[PDB]
């Protein structure tokens, strides 16, 4: 009975509904801020599964690039002076590229980045981002945000569309007489 | 009678009796012993796994696990041995309907034990290892006991890199030095101390805590044959224990040495008057953080000697290592050989889920094969007064978390109930009030309760928690028997909820158990 | 006359003005105030200096760990929601680590990093953190808040110390009378 | 008389008079001549890097700067040259004095061009390489161009991987379909134009501009020998440049393929009525984005030919350029072979440099050899009124910048003039208006001005704002004649800053042009 595969979510309710509050736009001033309100709170909720274990690679790299893109628009004193947003996007993408190459790799000593991209169909002008990103010179504001928007459409075209469809009287020892075996979680 | 080469030996004329074996060997004979088995020899000597036993000793119990070296039992000159049977064995044995894991672990035969002869008496599909000490070794061990017999309480301090024989090492030391009794006339056994500062695969704990034992009797078991002791003659007792919700304390430093402090502490107030040795082992790194752990930690405890088990290891670790060492006034460092399947994760889980099903109370510890879904859950409220309502509140470690979150995010994990001594440690945290929502005690910082005026009473799991329309409350299950639960108040009793990895085998327990005797489980997906 | 080493910044008053605000603490409610606003223009200059072209790797990683620092203690709807901040840690702390190794390398083959690490004086605890965040899931918030804070200081006993003491009528061609050969900047 | 051998042979009477040499050579002879000089055969045939010279064709002034491959002069039967001196070169030659690059570049003696002899005629401390043509190039060479007869107008698409010789193989294929003359009982010199798209280094353009040229003459001068070509007989002419503020086009593909279009759009337009081929070289990648960029250039260029230089290449490359080479229907992929010191980052700087200096007037550009410094600068006013103010404003490419800082960032740099043809371009910006400080026109977007509404009038140093009191003004020094200048009412002209490569030479020119020929110069700092 080997088919016993283990999830961070607790059921398929609640994956789909993560997804829903991250792409309003497929799934479908106060518009705006309750978009805004719902990204923020799907973000946190991912950031819980990560920590409980076993949580897929697609789904943190999501995260985190929503997680940027939603810092950067923000007014009200809280834009992040410029610098900030710049290593955040950076940060996001470095992981989500590595985490996808290393992931389908071979077993052999040392083939090479770029033919493994290419083999899985990423395009090569994120691999190249890549690399510069790490070390030649932080990439410029305006790149990071198209890289990112495409990333993140890129993502749901390679995972999140295989989902679904698209519509010291403080401790009382339990009475031993009404109770009722249940799995665990369950009230 | 029983003849057979390679692996054993002959014995001679074993006489079956009511369900135990009287064998008499006039020679030295040696031969392994799979299964579970009490020894109680009644003339001549017999050396077991470290341990020197003769007529004037209790039967000593000993588990003999299909996966670690099986213990050889080596007899010298014409003795005759009865080999009983185990009792509480058996439901341990029951174990194997809750997880298949735990099958394929002992003798696949009928009765509780059976001897094994040259290869054809082996397991279907396994491997055989066994127990073999090296020349060099032994010869060490020798000069170690020589020495301690002159001298006092000596403290061994064990490490070297992963996969590497640390364990099997320690094992033998504490057994040799206990049991010894070697010019005095025998004597009785002299008790030891052992300190685990391994979180990641302990010994005498369940796993993500650090603690200090005492043994009485030898310790002839791996780590998944007895995690939880009775805490507070009994053989083997747990005077502290400390929860490092981790399993690589390569997340918090400070409060890792913290502990080391405090368990070391009360070692040193136990051992001032009835002299005792402490054998403590360490976790295993030699690159990074680790290493520095290591050096930190010869500083704070002062060891006598250190062994190194490697002699081939790398120079920049052996070279820190030996400044350290040198630099508490002088330290003897000494190298040792090793010698190089079952990974370290699984053998942690087992762990992990045997301490849950150990019962609330020669024997050690009996079994409760019930699964923990049928089990009664503990019924802890959580709207009282800060004096009149359980558990004070929640902590969280190394991450924080958003009130809504919490009550999906706790549910389902480990976590440890802790036991606050003084006042003195939640002093800084804005302790929730009397009043629905979970107590959460905020915690900014990020670091945990301090060691000094706070420890731990046994890990639980939680199973469910309902806080609608009035009545606040948690389900929660746990080993910790009745009697010490009930006296706390419950003003002195908070929450620790960490890491602790994530209790699969749980959920998928209930299941296994229905299906091997012969639906909405929340967490596993089943792949239809 | 090959001694000419072109910087960004105007000059030596420039340089220590900007140190000065970075680090108020050695140099030396509103309090706090003024503070955080010198941070945020310092940020702001440094981005130009790189911009400009020729900045010292170490004024670079800096700017970055302040940046992320300001970022994160930021009350009034600016918190970043908690994902973000994680990040920006992660990219500048990556950055700063992977430019001070690769710099002080040999021109060998396949030095390791540890040993480069240990002969420059590095706490292998740096290497091993970029190593961990880089690839084995992004670390939690507190750890990237110590370590952070610690590199800062590093950095200025490494660096910024020892930089000085601690106290059609549009177009009018201009008239070939009233001129003096003035260099390029000054007016 | 004048023998030697190895690399020159003997050449026969040498007749010096009034400066110039008249030689006689009654046989194929071969000669190198390094300097400054213009050939003007009187009776025969010669073979100058590319183009062949008769009696009936006007003085052509060759640059033969040491640094490159250094033009070889080959003569087919009895002929007899005079060998003129160049006038132009020697305000050229100058220029040494404000920068020691532009020193060691020349002939190490009196006259401007000193004929080279067996091997010790070379300068000291320096080698010297020589132009040789491969068989294949050469064959190659002869098929396009007979083909190219008799067809129309085709278009020779070069590419290849970094320095393989791409730029030498154009000089030829430009130089040879000119000059030709073939069977028609010679002609006149064929027109023929280029289309620069090489941001890097490029050619007929200062760095970071790319640009279409129609040549008239021959182009025997490297780059860095007529950077900037009298807007709007005549030689050398410029049609339409435009701004893309880098030196490496991965900053923003859009606007590079935009501009692509734009210009090829002009060639198509000029192209149809008189019959003249189109030599498009392209900047050189081979992975990554580039390989990309060169197949939609393919696409939408649709040439006749393309050429890749390499025969060894990378079979990924190769393979996805021969696929995108026939979607376009079909288009011949022919290979050729290549061959293998100043890096391209000096070279760039030279050709930059150059560009300021050029005097605002096969001869070609007379040089101005007074420092950037000592010049009269431009004053432009700030503060006026939407139609008299001189600058529209300050656009910024790739990067913004808040308010405070621009003043500082910007000067220093060098930017370009940029005209608005059609009101269509700002469409979408908030356009400052006459009111102090700097009419940033703020474009959150990041892209560039569209091309099809705006083009390059030609780059230009800033060297001081002052901004106070009463006067918003800026100082800025071009090469631009003041003619164009001042033809534009200043409504339709913005300034655009980007990245450039900032003019680090700029500064110090100043120091060593006082110091060669006998203070708090800023970002320069001397080492004391
Ligand atoms: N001389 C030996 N005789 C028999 N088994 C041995 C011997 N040396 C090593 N082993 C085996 O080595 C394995 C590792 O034993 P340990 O003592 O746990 O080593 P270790 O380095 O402590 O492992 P970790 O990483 O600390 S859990 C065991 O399964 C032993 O069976
Ligand atoms: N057959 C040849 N004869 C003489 N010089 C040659 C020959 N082939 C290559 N070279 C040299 O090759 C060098 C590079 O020439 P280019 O034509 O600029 O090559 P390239 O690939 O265009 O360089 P980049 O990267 O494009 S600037 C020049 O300095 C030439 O002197
Ligand atoms: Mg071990
Ligand atoms: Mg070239």
């Amino acid at each position: 009975m080997v088919q016993y595969i283990f999830t961070p979510w607790r059921n398929r309710a609640e994956l789909l509904a993560v997804r829903a509050q991250f792409y309003p736009e497929h799934t479908s001033f106060q518009d705006d801020e309750h978009i805004r309100s719902e990204k923020q709170k799907a973000v946190a909720r991912v950031s819980m599964w990560m920590q409980r274990g076993g949580c897929p690679h697609m789904v943190e790299s999501t995260a985190l690039l929503v997680a940027a893109i939603l810092s950067d628009e923000a007014q009200g004193s809280g834009a992040a002076g410029g610098y900030a947003v710049r290593a955040a996007y950076s940060a996001a993408f470095s992981r989500f590229v590595t985490g996808l190459l290393d992931s389908h790799q071979d077993k052999q000593r040392k083939q090479s980045m770029y033919d493994v991209a290419k083999a899985v169909g990423l395009p090569a002008a994120f691999v190249e981002l890549r690399h510069q990103a790490t070390h030649e010179q932080l990439p410029s504001l305006t790149r990071l945000r198209s890289a990112a928007r495409r990333a993140l459409e890129w993502i749901w075209w390679y995972y999140w569309k295989g989902l679904g469809p698209v519509d010291q009287s403080g401790w009382v020892l339990y009475d031993e007489k009404e109770w009722v075996p249940k799995p665990i979680g369950i009230v | 009678m029983h003849h057979s080469s390679f692996q054993p030996n002959n014995s001679n004329f074993q006489r079956k009796a009511g369900g135990r074996l009287v064998l008499s060997t006039p020679d030295v004979e040696r031969f392994v012993i799979l299964g579970n088995y009490g020894v109680k020899v009644h003339q001549g000597e017999v050396t077991i796994a470290g341990a020197t036993l003769t007529p004037i000793d209790d039967v000593q119990w000993v588990h003999a696990p299909h996966c670690h070296a099986l213990p050889v039992l080596r007899t010298a000159n014409d003795t005759v041995i009865e080999l009983l049977p185990c009792p509480t064995a058996q439901g341990l044995r029951e174990l194997a309907r809750l997880n298949p894991l735990f099958g394929r672990l002992w003798n696949e035969t009928s009765d509780t034990f059976q001897i094994i002869y040259t290869s054809a008496d082996a397991p279907k599909r396994t491997s055989l290892r066994e127990l073999a000490s090296h020349p060099a070794w032994n010869k060490k061990i020798s000069e170690l006991l020589t020495s301690t017999r002159r001298k006092p309480s000596p403290i061994l301090f064990i490490c070297g890199p992963k996969s590497s024989g640390k364990s099997t090492f320690g094992r033998l030391l504490t057994n040799r030095l206990m049991t010894d009794r070697a010019g005095h006339k025998s004597r009785s056994w002299k008790p030891v101390m052992v300190l685990d500062l391994d979180p990641g695969q302990p010994e005498f704990s369940p796993p993500g805590v650090v603690s200090l034992t005492k043994l009485r009797r030898p310790n002839l078991a791996p780590p998944f044959c007895h995690p939880g002791l009775s805490f507070g003659n009994e053989g083997m007792t747990t005077v502290r224990m400390h929860a490092i919700a981790s399993v690589t304390p390569a997340l918090d430093p400070a409060h890792f040495i913290a502990c080391a402090r405090d368990l070391f502490a009360y070692y040193r107030r136990s051992a001032s008057q009835e002299n005792i040795p402490l054998v403590v082992n360490t976790p295993g790194w030699i690159q990074g953080t680790g290493l520095d752990l290591l050096a930190e930690l010869i500083a704070v405890l002062r060891p006598t000697e250190v062994l190194y088990m490697s002699e081939d290891g790398p120079e920049e670790t052996v070279s820190a290592l030996r400044e350290a060492c040198a630099s508490s006034s002088t330290i003897p460092f000494t190298m040792l050989p090793s010698q190089p399947s079952w990974t370290p994760a699984t053998l942690r889980s087992m762990a992990m889920q045997s301490y849950f099903h150990l019962s609330p109370f020669g024997p050690g510890c009996e079994w409760n094969p019930t699964p923990l879904t049928h089990l009664c859950p503990w019924r802890v409220r959580l709207a009282g007064r800060p004096d009149e309502r359980g558990v004070l509140g929640i902590v969280c470690y190394d991450h924080q978390y958003a009130p809504e979150l919490v009550s999906d995010a706790i549910n389902g994990m480990v976590m440890g109930l802790v036991r606050i001594e003084k006042k003195e440690a939640l002093r800084g945290l804005a302790v929730p009030g009397d009043t629905p929502l979970l107590p959460l005690i905020p915690n900014p910082t990020g670091s945990p309760l301090s060691p000094q005026y706070t420890s731990l009473v046994g890990l639980v799991l939680i199973r469910g928690v309902s806080l609608t329309a009035s009545n606040p409350e948690l389900h929660l299950l746990t080993p910790v028997p009745p009697s010490v639960l009930h006296s706390f108040r419950g003003d002195e009793l908070v929450l620790v909820a960490g890491k602790f990895d994530a209790p699969t085998w749980a959920y998928v327990e209930g299941l296994y158990w229905k299906s091997n005797s012969k639906d909405e489980v929340p967490w596993v997906e089943m792949l239809h």
